């Protein structure tokens, strides 16, 4: 592809000047290039690529959202047709980033696994946010089967407080209040989780432990939503 | 809806 | 163009969903394809595509600030190659507005104040082509849009009142390219003087709001030239 | 030097 000549390294420093410009998808297209280059991502690395792939899908789903408001409160083909014309632009891009994570990201280390494995659950429920029919029920499946395998790893292999294992723990519970119409698990393992991190906050420094607490607030921020 | 994670 | 099989009402209608949806770039394609059409412009239209491909290409801009920024505090060739990346792609989308405006909105602008307006983006987007440029090609293309705004400059005093927004705003823009751009920084001060006295004189004939508007613009005027 | 906005 068009970054196939470019050095890794080079396509790294350029992912970084992406971001402080706020060119995400020039971040995310410097990243790709990166991941093609075979090498697994270091810490650092994961989160250039996440953060990009980030900013591009979200501003499609608050596109798509706009642009669906409009057409259900309608309910001329034009509202529909461009409705339609970036729901398969958003498809297209989480399309992308499974195939990343299929083919070249997804394989040793639990920091790495866990991390892969939620964003396969995150976009399989982008995914699943714009699907209809026996679609929606196959991509809800998917997303479910990474988000248990990331939750499965992250329980034997992590402890409670790591902010990896908590921020999957927060996005499969809204997985499961939002998409798979079970509030009550939602609920619960949000529930779980903050009482089991909290309980073991007294391990760690100070830079540690606002890590954790902010995406425990999160977790108490949820919960006072749905309850 | 509800937020997801931010970061 | 991707725009040529989709009806004209559709393509304004669809510039106006992108819009509420902050998809600027599909709004500035939608409104491409309306221009394309070959029909005249509303003044609803031609504010559409003014705020289309002002979003756009005040987002490169941007970013084109951030990496020349980084490049001039810079040991490798990351950065330059980056920033030109970044400048290419506003380059063409200056290129694009100068060509629907040559293509044809000038010449077939119906009235002094489309007139005045087409000829003033001319200038604004010769002028950002300008910011990037360097050797004789910025100097050619600070003498276009020189033209351009100058031109709209002589329709703007024969035809619209010294108080008129537009006119303001139009010397607002061409006396920043003065000083900015052109490095003339006599001729700056000495449009943006002439403009406020002569709009000043005129304030006491102006409705509430006609006087909001014309003193907010003259109050941009005296910003710059405290300034300068 | 600021332009005419936005
Ligand atoms: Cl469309
Ligand atoms: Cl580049």
């Amino acid at each position: 592809g068009a970054m196939g000549s470019m050095e890794r390294a080079s396509l790294i420093q350029k992912a970084k000047l992406a971001e402080q410009a706020e060119r995400y998808e020039d971040m995310a297209a410097f990243m790709k290039g990166a991941v093609e280059k075979g090498e697994e991502l270091s810490c650092e690395e994961r989160n250039l690529l996440s953060v990009a792939y980030k900013n591009v899908v979200g501003g499609q789903r608050a596109a798509w959202r706009v642009l669906s408001s409009i057409e259900q409160k309608s309910n001329g083909p034009e509202v529909r047709e461009y409705r339609e014309k970036v729901e398969t632009e958003l498809q297209g891009v989480c399309d992308t980033v499974l195939g990343l994570l299929d083919s070249h990201l997804i394989k040793g280390d639990a920091e790495s696994r866990v991390f892969y494995l939620k964003m396969k659950g995150d976009y399989y429920r982008y995914l699943a946010e714009v699907a209809t029919g026996d679609d929606k029920k196959r991509i809800i499946d998917s997303a479910r089967s990474a988000y248990q395998e990331a939750m499965d790893i992250s329980k034997k292999e992590m402890p409670p407080t790591n902010p990896i294992r908590l921020g999957l723990a927060l996005n499969f519970s809204v997985f499961h209040y939002e998409i798979a119409n079970s509030p009550e698990e939602a609920i619960s393992l949000a529930k779980t989780t903050f009482d089991e991190a909290m309980a073991d906050l007294h391990t760690l420094s100070e830079d540690s432990y606002k890590d954790s607490t902010l995406i425990m607030q999160l977790l108490r921020d949820n919960l006072t939503l749905w309850t | 809806r509800t937020p997801s994670l931010p970061t």
